[PDB]
DNA sequence: GGAGGCCAAGATCTCAATTTCGTACAAGAAATC
């Protein structure tokens, strides 16, 4: 039973972005910032926690393997218990509320539910956020334009048959005229948003519904397009990411740890290193990270950190350092009495 | 007996007590409120929801899952034989007087249309959208203790276990079918007394000064303008007394601003 | 060129970090050398227990006591821990306008 | 048992802080930090060892550890942000390689994510995003500094799971007057009703952890308190 | 052991920092093949700080040696000028001597 | 004939728009491989 603090740096190999509803607004896609636009963005610890929980779930799946029938032994209930800790079939040990150290049997038998908790059983892994070290380590990456393929490469028109070349011509015509119509409607809409600022509240009971009916007219016009519902020539909005090679300070911890739980966590890190991806926009290879975690623990009784080893995940390999981390991994690999089902 | 869900049942949904049936003696806690069977007198209603789970609901909780189209009108014409359910209403609110056991139903005009004339006899209904709840609360002389269900919503379980009695105008618990954790009761706490005094002192300020104050506080609460800019704006517009009446909590500020610009 | 050449080192040794990352690492290393050198400078001040030194840091970039988010906050480590209280209560030659902002 | 000094700890808030109704007390943060530092969750022993690094008011039954108070700078202020925890049922999660979906004619019954016990839970919580978090306490600076710097403890709700209210650059400055329990008769942390200290009435245990033990009536400060960082560093 | 006294048996104005340095340095030097990192701000008597563990550790296995590399001409001058009295004086209590050298 | 699953329907609404820039030196000792 040792509290393992993985204090370390995440160096970003490809830009690291995440979409959070509150952070993202109409003005554009922005990272969680904890303050104004001038504040410092942080990559959520929730995204890293979920990614590592998924990695641990995959490690558990591989260790369990498949049945003789080639199907995972886990059903939907067990899968959602291990993946997001939600009991769907209402069949879970509803531990009494006032014992902190409750569920020791489930913790021993299920190390995944131990590290990352279920509903009603506090998890042992607190995965903190990847805080950037610098001042200009974020940027509006992505961005571009979904270009009409045949208006860029003329040779692609030699593949289109005339009964489809006229279809393309109709599509471009409809896109253009629907887009100037939507532009006019948007011009009325923004003029109305200007007029909102002189609100006397006699008009406002009408103005917002007028705006809504203009949005409905926009949707109707988009529906009116017979050949393509959405304009193809779209300028892609940029997404805010952490720059390539951004050194983000990361603090992760496992609370009091049987060798098996820590071994499962280290195996989850070793499997995450196969695809070290945090966040979305994976189309642009976003999220690829390499991170060195100094695994410190607390001396028994004394308030001092002793360094047990280092977890250096890099594209070239995972360098587990320290004999004790190897011992934890070996303990997890052994002790095959785990019963992840229910 | 003494619970928020019993009180709402007695005040508001006991009108559909004839459309319940005889409960079945049960021995396991209501899956909806979560309370123990000890206060159900040992009885309960067994039921299966759309997700095929055996669920016990108690006398007050089962009233949210009743189909009484002849009384509560037809909510979806595609399914005529299933009327409006209290646990399925979205945008429909209610103010229940616990002492008087009377309820007022703040339903929007669509729901009011869907309601039969027979319904208004048992419950007084005021045509009000979700945005018009706050003006109703402001103008009407609310009698406490009371239960203010802001949005009956679709998550009946979270509504019933989120119900909290509003003991005085200091603290009105706006229950909106969203689990009322201690971490999110600030978003469901309405300081009607403090908002009322703030509105009273808003009359002393011009419409332009009121708009500037509202926008400055909203921007500050969303951290869009620096505190130094907001302080400059308040000092230049002589808005210090209004700020002195606002709670330091930014979510309380946003709620009270919503309340001001709704009325 | 230290940043560029060190980037060459990491590139040819296989480590994948972009050149701007090596620039940042070199910057942080140099800033820690600056912290050590300035600590030496302040150590010039007091050598005997009876020594009394009035240290005048005329650099605008030395973090103010009230500016805990200042870019070069690590330079505050130049002052020894024991004399950090007078660092907090220090006369500022050219301070920056504060106010009585009601939203305290 | 060790000599304890009034210290004010100011740290940079890196993520929005979620307040569980009552303002997070520094004693709860230190209790979690110790529970991590001594690998034992028993409240009794962790409390016994917390007294050795925090002063404990015996006649009042509370730790000399003021509640959270946000330090707002003229550039950044207390803000209303939402801590959003959202289920991400990815296609890889929603795949036969990890579980066996119930089959019907060789088609896999899709998980009904819209509603039901297997929905994409979009839990939104109020969070407060201030540039600085401040506490006051009467204790050993060394131990609390080590804990706050290296123990995996944040300010607010479920810092383990949601990573809420993470902080760095923890700075401790000694105070001249004990402002942990009382300040001009205004309670600066959860204190019992009978203490004569005025504030906001509430129900909570006086000593951490604040989720076990009888919830007796207490007076606690305003959950969201704001002070200028200059006023806080004045001492 | 004489270590406990040193400054109270021979007689010197011990501070808490000095005894802390002596104990930590001796414990470090006990560790074999390790590298000991100590920051000692001006005022801790660093010379004494690392010369006291040398003389006390000499008690066990007195064939050990401690090369003291000091960068500057002036650091070297002041330290050895100050330590020629001091370390001799101190060792006079345990009975050990000082084969002080003058390498350069 | 009962039990799973897919799909359409249900009340109006609540709100806020940053505008790029780090850091600018000295010398300790020397039988160097
Ligand atoms: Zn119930």
């Amino acid at each position: 039973m040792r509290t393992l603090n993985f204090n370390g740096k995440i160096s970003t190999l490809e830009p690291l972005t995440v979409t959070v509803k509150n952070a993202v607004s109409t003005s554009g896609h922005r990272l969680p910032r904890n303050g104004g636009f001038n504040a410092a963005p942080y990559f959520p610890g929730t995204s890293i926690r979920g990614t590592l929980r998924h990695a641990a779930h995959k490690v558990i799946v591989d260790r369990v393997g498949l049945n003789a029938d080639g199907k995972s032994p886990f059903d939907l209930a067990e899968h959602f218990m291990l993946a997001q800790g939600v009991d769907i079939n209402g069949e879970a040990e509803t531990f009494a509320p006032g014992e902190i150290n409750a569920g020791a049997e489930l913790r021993s038998k299920n190390p995944l539910i131990s590290l990352f908790g279920r509903w009603g059983l506090s998890g042992k892994v607190g995965i903190g956020n990847a805080i950037p070290d610098g001042d200009n380590q974020w940027g509006m990456f992505g961005g571009g334009a979904r270009s009409i393929m045949f208006q860029r490469d003329e040779s692609l028109m030699e593949f289109l048959e005339t009964d489809q070349v006229d279809r393309l011509e109709r599509l471009l015509e409809e896109q253009a005229e629907a887009s100037v119509d939507i532009s006019q409607i948007k011009t009325e809409q923004d003029a109305l948003k200007k007029a909102m600022k002189s609100a006397d509240k006699d008009t406002k009971a009408e103005l917002q519904i007028k705006v809504r009916e203009l949005d409905e007219k926009i949707q109707a016009r988009k529906d009116q397009k017979q050949e393509s519902r959405e304009s193809i020539r779209r300028p892609i909005d940029p997404y805010e990411a952490f720059i390539t090679g951004a050194e983000l300070s990361h603090r992760m911890s496992i609370k009091n740890a049987t060798d098996e739980e820590a071994g499962l966590f280290i195996s989850a890190l070793i499997r995450f290193a196969a695809e070290p991806r945090f966040g979305g926009h994976a189309n642009h290879n976003c999220g690829l990270v390499e991170a060195h975690w100094t695994v410190t623990t607390w001396k028994p009784g004394e308030l001092v950190p002793v360094t047990l080893g280092e977890i250096v995940i890099t594209p070239n390999g995972v360098e587990i350092t320290g004999d004790e981390l190897f011992a934890m991994v070996k303990a997890f690999n052994e002790n095959q009495s785990f019963d992840f089902t229910a | 007996m003494n619970h928020p869900v019993e009180s709402v049942y007695s005040a508001l949904t006991s009108i559909l007590l004839p459309y319940m049936g005889e409960p079945v003696p049960v021995q396991r806690n209501c899956s909806c409120c979560g309370r123990a069977p000890s206060e159900f007198d040992g009885v309960g209603f067994e039921l299966v929801n759309a997700y095929r789970e055996r669920v016990v609901h108690c006398r007050p909780c089962q009233t949210f899952f009743v189909s009484a189209p002849e009384l509560m009108g037809v909510e979806n014409p595609k399914k005529p034989t299933t009327g409006q359910k209290f646990g399925m209403w979205s945008g429909v609110g209610a103010v229940i007087n616990v002492e008087d056991n009377s309820s007022v139903l703040l339903a929007p005009q669509g729901v009011v249309n869907k309601l039969p004339e027979h319904f208004f006899d048992h419950v007084e209904v005021i045509t009000a959208t979700s945005g018009q709840h706050l003006e109703y609360l402001f103008n009407t002389e609310l009698k406490f203790p009371l239960i203010y269900i802001q949005n009956f919503g679709v998550k009946t379980y979270e509504l019933v276990r989120s119900l909290r009695v509003s003991l005085s105008a200091d603290a009105i618990y706006t229950c909106a079918d969203q689990l009322l954790t201690r971490q999110n009761e600030v978003l469901y706490m309405l300081d009607l007394k403090k908002a009322k005094e703030l509105h009273q002192e808003i009359k002393n300020y011009s419409k332009k000064e009121m708009d500037i104050f509202i926008r400055t506080v909203t921007l500050l609460a969303y951290s869009r303008i620096t505190p130094e800019a907001a302080s400059n704006e308040f000092k230049k517009n002589n808005l210090i007394p209004l700020l002195l009446l606002l709670p330091t909590d930014p979510h309380q500020r946003l709620s009270i601003l919503h309340l001001l610009k709704k009325v | 060129m230290k940043a560029e050449s060190l980037y060459g080192y990491l590139k040819e040794r296989g480590y994948s970090r972009t050149f701007e990352a090596v620039n940042r690492n070199i910057y942080l290393e140099n800033l820690r050398k600056v912290i050590r050198k300035a600590k030496q400078s302040v150590g010039r001040g007091i050598r005997s227990e009876n020594d009394t030194v009035r240290i005048i840091i005329l650099d605008p970039r030395f973090p103010e006591p009230t500016d805990l988010s200042s870019k070069h906050r690590s330079l505050e480590h130049i002052i020894p821990v024991r004399f950090r209280r007078e660092y907090r209560s220090c006369e500022i030659l050219s301070p920056a306008y504060f106010e009585e902002d009601i939203q305290c | 048992m060790l000599n304890f000094k009034p210290y004010r700890v100011i740290m940079s808030s890196l993520t929005p802080v979620v307040i569980s109704g009552i303002a997070p007390s520094l004693d709860g943060i230190l209790y979690e930090a110790l529970s991590q530092a001594i690998p034992s969750n028993e409240p009794g022993v962790v409390l016994a060892r917390l007294k050795e690094i925090l002063l404990f008011n015996d006649e009042l039954g509370v730790f000399h550890a003021s509640s959270l108070r946000f330090g707002i700078t003229p550039e950044q202020g207390i803000g209303a942000t939402t801590s959003m925890r959202c289920d991400y049922l990815s296609p890889e999660k929603l795949s036969t390689a990890m579980f066996s979906p119930r089959t019907r004619r060789g088609l896999f019954t899709r998980v009904l994510l819209t509603g039901g016990p297997t929905k994409r839970r979009m839990t939104t919580r109020p969070a407060y995003s201030a540039p600085y978090l401040t506490f006051d306490f009467v204790g050993s600076s060394e131990a609390v500094e080590i804990l706050l710097n290296h123990a995996h403890v944040g300010v607010g709700y479920d810092y383990f799971s949601a990573a809420n209210g993470e902080f760095n650059n923890v700075t401790i400055l000694p105070l001249d007057i004990d402002t942990s329990i009382s300040n001009e008769g205004m309670a600066l942390r959860p204190v019992p009703v009978n203490s004569g200290l005025n504030g906001i009435k509430g129900v909570s245990p006086l000593i951490p952890p604040y989720f076990v033990g009888e919830k007796l009536n207490i007076v606690h400060p305003a959950p969201v308190r704001t002070q200028l960082i200059s006023s806080l560093l004045r001492g | 052991m004489n270590t406990s006294a040193v400054f109270e048996s021979a007689g010197l104005s011990l501070r808490k920092v000095q005894q802390d340095y002596i104990e930590a340095a001796a414990g470090a030097l006990t560790q074999d093949h390790k590298v000991a990192l100590i920051s000692a701000e001006t005022g801790v008597g660093k010379t004494l700080g690392y010369l006291v563990p040398a003389l006390l550790i000499l008690l066990k296995n007195p064939e050990a040696k401690f090369v003291i590399a000091t960068n500057s001409h002036a650091l070297m001058h002041q330290i050895f000028r100050s330590d020629r009295p001091l370390l001799e004086q101190i060792a006079e209590q345990c009975g050990i001597k000082v084969t002080f050298s003058r390498l350069m």
